[PDB]
């Protein structure tokens, strides 16, 4: 096929950066900071103007000493090392990477629609076509990264952000992981878990496909498949195996959300003999010309309003904070291929 | 209705990921 050649490429081009990652290609001195756009345990992400180009990106922050306490610098590893070395149209692009005393920073591509979560919310809900649209974009994605042997587990809107022709742009890789065959951590956030992760049973690229499925539901019922008010009450719904659809979802939806959403790991979609092609030539996404998603010639049914480069209106306001840096080393050996 | 029931909840905001 065209598309197993596509990847064929795709792996060897991979690969040769993989085994040879980049390293300090800048510095946090040749940015200007402006806003911060997104927080998280280990730090934020913030508007950044690169004072040579005149281009705004968003930089990604850890503080590294915040890193060790959380246990997470394999998993920090893994998204720098993976980040860099992965290009394909709806996954972030890193531009540069570099750490200091203090911190690890990665500068990426600045997606100024903000992120799929704010509109989700706002909207309420996304009719089935406008689902579908986001979809069809994590359908490839996902055929791209698992033929790297790359797992992402942490689907969910408040990952995938619209860039300006309304595109989805993933980012965060914090728990993107290169495994052949199998792995145990767990991790992702509690309404996208797969049973499999929750019962400690041992899982691989599967999950993937299961949180896809959360997300077309979230995306089309305007609420997750499973909720409640804390993580404990959400797991026991999800190895239930029991799930309610509204009554506006398309029976074709129902169904394909049905084989995604399915306890069963050896009769879930994604995860049988033909693998992707099971989803893509469901009949939910008969509608969808997966070489024209791919090429971004679609119309895409929702561009955010910007006025301007650098505009953060579509962003929640947060609390700011100095970045304070260190006159000594914090963990240089922990972080030494950063 | 379902909407009423999560829209109430204490999950409808950001969430964060669980590391270990």
């Amino acid at each position: 096929e065209s598309v197993k050649e596509f990847l064929a490429k795709a792996k060897e081009d991979f690969l040769k950066k993989w085994e040879n990652p980049a390293q300090n290609t800048a510095h946090l001195d040749q940015f200007e900071r402006i806003k911060t756009l997104g927080t998280g345990s280990f730090g934020r992400v913030m508007l950044v103007k690169h004072m040579e180009t005149g281009n705004h990106y968003a930089m990604k922050i850890l503080d590294k000493q915040k890193v060790v306490k959380l246990k997470q610098i394999e998993h920090t590893l893994n998204e720098k090392r993976i980040l860099q070395a992965v290009n394909f149209p709806f996954l972030v692009k890193l531009e540069f990477s570099f750490k200091d005393n203090s911190n690890l920073y990665m500068v990426m591509e600045y997606a100024p629609g903000g992120e799929m979560f704010s509109h989700l919310r706002r909207i309420g809900r996304f009719s089935e076509p406008h689902a579908r649209f986001y979809a069809a974009q994590i359908v490839l994605t996902f055929e791209y990264l698992h033929s790297l042997d790359l797992i992402y587990r942490d689907l969910k809107p408040e990952n995938l952000m619209i860039d300006q022709q309304g595109y989805i742009q993933v980012t965060d890789f914090g728990f993107a992981k290169r495994v052949k065959g199998r792995t145990w951590t767990l991790c992702g956030t509690p309404e996208y878990l797969a049973p499999e992760i929750i019962l400690s049973k041992g899982y691989n690229k599967a999950v993937d496909w299961w949180a896809l499925g959360v997300l077309i539901y979230e995306m089309a019922a305007g609420y997750p498949p499973f909720f409640a008010d804390q993580p404990i009450q959400i797991y026991e719904k999800i190895v239930s195996g029991k799930v309610r659809f509204p009554s506006h979802f398309s029976s074709d939806l129902k169904d394909l959300l049905r084989n995604l959403l399915q306890v069963d790991l050896t009769k879930r979609f994604g995860n049988l003999k033909n693998g992707v092609n099971d989803i893509k030539n469901h009949k939910w996404f008969a509608t969808t010309d997966w070489i024209a998603i791919y090429q971004r010639k679609v119309e895409a049914p929702f561009i955010p309003k910007f006025k301007g480069p650098g505009d953060t209106s579509n962003f929640d306001d947060y609390e700011e904070e100095e970045i304070r840096v260190s006159i000594n080393e914090k963990c240089g050996k922990e972080f030494s291929e950063f | 209705t379902t909407y009423a029931d999560f829209i109430a909840s204490g999950r409808t905001g950001r969430r964060n990921a669980i590391h270990d």
